[PDB]
């Protein structure tokens, strides 16, 4: 993602 | 509306307009409190993504703390609604600011929630999400120094 | 299965603080990455690169971090010819994380040439929500590196977005 998730 | 707030953050980040990002920060602080009232957790995740994006350039501590405040509120709604895809996003995002800012308050909030958040993943049977969620529990217990959480993620790791 | 066991080593290694478990897991993960690269397994490569970044983020392994920058270049290549918008979005987003953390100028310049194709993949798919992510990724690329042909591309794409 831009940013967050584990990572992404 | 987030659709136009998106247009301001992208234009200010590209041209370097600090007043443009400042204007988006006031709209974001008002739109986030309204998005939590409506219960739109998918749109709130986009606003939260925008909030931590303008704050990590303009150096905003008030809006970033406001984004960290509505994260704690959005996590409870995701827990009351069994929204595993949201609760995983809110929690994993909460660890992001807690790691770079060292906010002991956000880290302490994550120890009590990771138990009920992981149990939400095991109840739904989503094996691809609890593995991500377990990793979230280790960083919570390791980086915050939680003794009762270290034994919880370890006991759930042995059952994997 | 071989990846599930590697994940079993990373999770236990990052828990007990066993520096030897992370050294063995990173070595096996570096070799396993070159395996799924020849098979074209994009879904499992998203988990492998996720585990590799998670290890280097904690122990600061510049060797495993640099190896991840090389396989993410090849993994992003397979997503573009497969027209997989969601995989190309996650791959290029994680590629920027390794570009920002490691300061690799090679991975940055590689993103400058592909951002025109990843964004066009989102425009061809019609996903405006996924486009806004990739358009933001193109702004971060032109912000961190001197992008002369990319800065004017993301600017025109924002107006038409």
């Amino acid at each position: 993602x831009l940013f967050x998730x584990l990572f992404x | 509306m987030l659709e136009e707030i998106e247009r301001l953050v992208l234009s200010g980040l590209l041209t370097g307009d600090k007043e443009l990002l400042k204007k988006a920060s006031e709209l974001l602080k008002e739109e986030m409190e309204k998005l939590l009232e409506e219960g739109d957790l998918d749109a709130l995740k986009k606003a939260l993504q925008l909030a931590v994006n303008v704050a990590d350039h303009n150096g905003d501590k008030e809006l970033l703390a406001h984004a960290a405040e509505v994260i704690k509120r959005a996590l409870d709604l995701a827990l009351e609604a069994k929204d595993l895809q949201s609760a995983k996003y809110l929690a994993s995002l909460a660890l992001w600011i807690a790691k770079r800012a060292g906010d002991k308050e956000l880290y302490a909030y994550l120890e009590e929630k990771i138990k009920k958040i992981i149990e939400l993943a095991e109840e739904a049977g989503d094996r691809e999400s609890l593995k991500i969620l377990i990793l979230l529990g280790i960083f919570i217990a390791r980086d915050a120094g939680s003794e009762e959480v270290k034994a919880f993620v370890a006991e759930q790791l042995e059952r994997l």
